[PDB]
DNA sequence: TCAATTGGTCGTAGACAGCTCTAGCACCGCTTAAACGCACGTACGCGCTGTCCCCCGCGTTTTAACCGCCAAGGGGATTACTCCCTAGTCTCCA
DNA sequence: TGGAGACTAGGGAGTAATCCCCTTGGCGGTTAAAACGCGGGGGACAGCGCGTACGTGCGTTTAAGCGGTGCTAGAGCTGTCTACGACCAATTGA
């Protein structure tokens, strides 16, 4: 939470090879990332206590994706962790 | 190699680890779930980047300020009702006058 | 005191950026009534977090906490 | 020009552009005026008071947004404060 | 090849 | 009966009652319906379709509310279509 | 199929009367019938992502109720 | 521990409550009485309108729709629960003069 | 999750002769777990905060301070610190 | 002596 | 009969004293961009008049909601095996 | 000087089985509510006229903003050290 400045220029650099960011807009872009982190993580808190579960795992943050990310923006996401998980566990 | 390529991913999963351990969340996290929160992390951030430099290269732009992605945010149905209560700085407004006015 | 700082010319040039094509004359009273209450409210909450620290300067995330608690989470500022 | 080219001129200028439409030095007078009723000898940030600034501009200008349908519904093309008092109360910001 | 999304 | 005084004592009637103005059974066969597109085969406990109701129709009185309030800014009795699209916008459910 | 004109005008005019309104225009049903649906389809889709995670097939009214908590309208009186 | 502060609510199980809910490592010793303290008396500012509402009514008990004229009457609780459903409360009777 | 003991000896000390209905605690029942949330919710933010790991009165004050409004606070504050006041009382 | 508030 | 309290280690979390240097404030001067005041005209708000159409009130007819009352089975809580799971710890040079 | 790799161990969750409750399905009767038609009337909307308030332009004024200067409060980081909460064991009563 420090800053995903590095990673954000990754993948900035992955998306538009020349496109550059400004200082301004890597502000932004960090906050947005630490917001919809603080999101995801918060509702798989929920789910959890909920269920009376004491650990936080992948089914607890893609239910909590799912519930909070609208549409189909909800089922690509879905899609990328999963094939994520998919792809670290083999 | 690192955890990040080891998912094929490029931002932290063992930053994400940490921040979920130290967050106060649960008393245990998973294996899984700091690469699932990195991956739909990076896919956002992918998703909110490729719009925002769309946005600044049809203002014969090379470079994306807080106003290319307030137009890239607010001109994309499901990122505006994802962040439809946050206020960008120095982002402005979509430019939209009514059809009674004109 | 300083409530007129908020000049008509202000008001009215945000006005314009909301897309407003005239503007009654009893506008400005009002915009500046809402805008008192709004700083009002946002105020309180920044100061008591800055109070809590037992600090005595007000912090930028001190206001983005305000800011969040009344659902007007604010991009930028860290 | 008549009366209500240059109010769509000023319209697209400033719809257009990303700057603060409120002056910087009166603006930090009424944040300090307002958080002395709170605290005294209180101290700001420059951060803080560009973050409230921020925020009150955006708050203004998505007000005035509804403000103008409210006044559309009614057939009119000028605002007034019944406007704004008809969206802050759907809104629920006071009834 | 650019990172482009697949979505609408 | 002047039309309007059986409507204000309806007004009144139903004011001060606090019991569900949908019949139960078309309601619980709308809200399967709707979580038919969802899951298949879904149960549902009896307090899980009132709790729904409790929870519309008081969504459905609060809209009214504002519904009526955009009817009286066009200085009109009736609510119409484009009253709702006012509230629901103004509201932020809309665009 | 079509149980949303269960949802009666008579029903909507009640509810509309709660709401305060003297006279209701001949197209306010559909619209409330529309606005209807889109408010329970909002709701009883988080209800069924709540029901699946627990891995459980019936809705329970906790399951409603936190549905409601996510879209900002808390329930009291349902546990 | 509820009897040392003078109060009815439970201070021992809003520690309980206050430990099992993960809302920090630790938990103090005055945060669950300073807590029992804000419920009770939340309790009690409400247990009061409403009631007085069943006066009002001529009731001697009190119903979801007392607690709602009692709730909705009131300025400070009316924006305290502001985004609250309360089941068979009804609406605070309410004629627009057009 | 139940505290309908405490919701009618309460009721007692107010309105000793009044009644309540089923549904009426189980109305004030989700009003004390919602309230208990709340100023549990902000108390774990505030902590968070100012990078510190527990919850004291201070932050019970402030939380309090944060959500309840105008003399709701000020009556909430002033008999949360009567009541530790006397809680830590020889 | 019914517990009352002053607010 | 288990929960709500009590008593006694122990270790670390946090309070307090002491520097440190950042940044927040107070002030001045110059420039000038923006605010302010006035004069004017016209467009828009608002108040009438009139038409007519659509909504409401009411008197029948119909329909299906609601209330009991049976019958069956799915599936939600439990409870004891069972192990795979993550937190913890040590090494450690990226 | 953070996270990655490799063990160790307790335990959280997965699984099979049980059990009962509560959800669904059917049926019949009653009558309350929905639906349908009809006849007015009142409210919505259109058109017109008036007058005043708001936009516009111009000239004057006034503080905002920028660029320096300087001073010090206080934010921020150590270093110490103690006292308070976690943990465990007794314990006893609602």
């Amino acid at each position: 939470k420090e800053s995903y400045s590095v990673y954000v220029y990754k993948v900035l650099k992955q998306v538009h090879p020349d496109t550059g960011i400004s200082s301004k807009a890597m502000g932004i872009m960090n906050s947005f990332v630490n917001d919809i982190f603080e999101r995801i993580a918060g509702e798989a808190s929920r789910l959890a206590h909920y269920n009376k579960r004491s650990t936080i795992t992948s089914r607890e943050i893609q239910t909590a994706v799912r519930l909070l990310l609208p549409g189909e923006l909800a089922k690509h996401a879905v899609s990328e962790g999963t094939k994520a998980v998919t792809k670290y566990t083999s | 190699k690192s955890r990040s390529s080891r998912a094929g991913l490029q931002f932290p999963v063992g930053r994400v680890h940490r921040l979920l351990r130290k967050g106060n969340y649960a008393e245990r996290v998973g294996a899984g779930a700091p690469v699932y929160m990195a991956a739909v992390l990076e896919y956002l951030t992918a998703e909110i980047l490729e719009l925002a430099g769309n946005a600044a290269r049809d203002n014969k732009k090379t470079r994306i300020i807080p106003r290319h992605l307030q137009l890239a945010i607010r001109n994309d149905e499901e990122l505006n009702k994802l962040l439809g209560k946050v206020t960008i700085a120095q982002g402005g407004v979509l430019p939209n006058i009514q059809a009674v006015l004109l | 005191d300083n409530i007129q700082g908020i000049t008509k010319p202000a008001i009215r040039r945000l006005a314009r950026r909301g897309g407003v094509k005239r503007i009654s004359g009893l506008i400005y009273e009002e915009t500046r009534g809402v805008l008192k209450v709004f700083l009002e409210n946002v105020i309180r909450d920044a100061v008591t977090y800055t109070e809590h620290a037992k600090r005595k300067t007000v912090t930028a995330m001190d206001v983005v906490y305000a800011l969040k608690r009344q659902g007007r989470t604010l991009y930028g500022f860290g | 020009y008549r009366p209500g080219t240059v109010a769509l001129r000023e319209i697209r200028r400033y719809q257009k552009s990303t700057e603060l439409l409120i002056r910087k030095l009166p603006f930090q007078r009424l944040v300090r005026e307002i958080a002395q009723d709170f605290k005294t000898d209180l101290r700001f940030q420059s951060s803080a008071v560009m973050a409230l600034q921020e925020a009150s501009e955006a708050y203004l200008v998505g007000l005035f947004e509804d403000t103008n349908l409210c006044a559309i519904h009614a057939k009119r093309v000028t605002i007034m404060p019944k406007d704004i008092q008809l969206a802050r109360r759907i809104r629920g910001e006071r009834a | 090849p650019p990172r482009r999304s697949s979505r609408l």
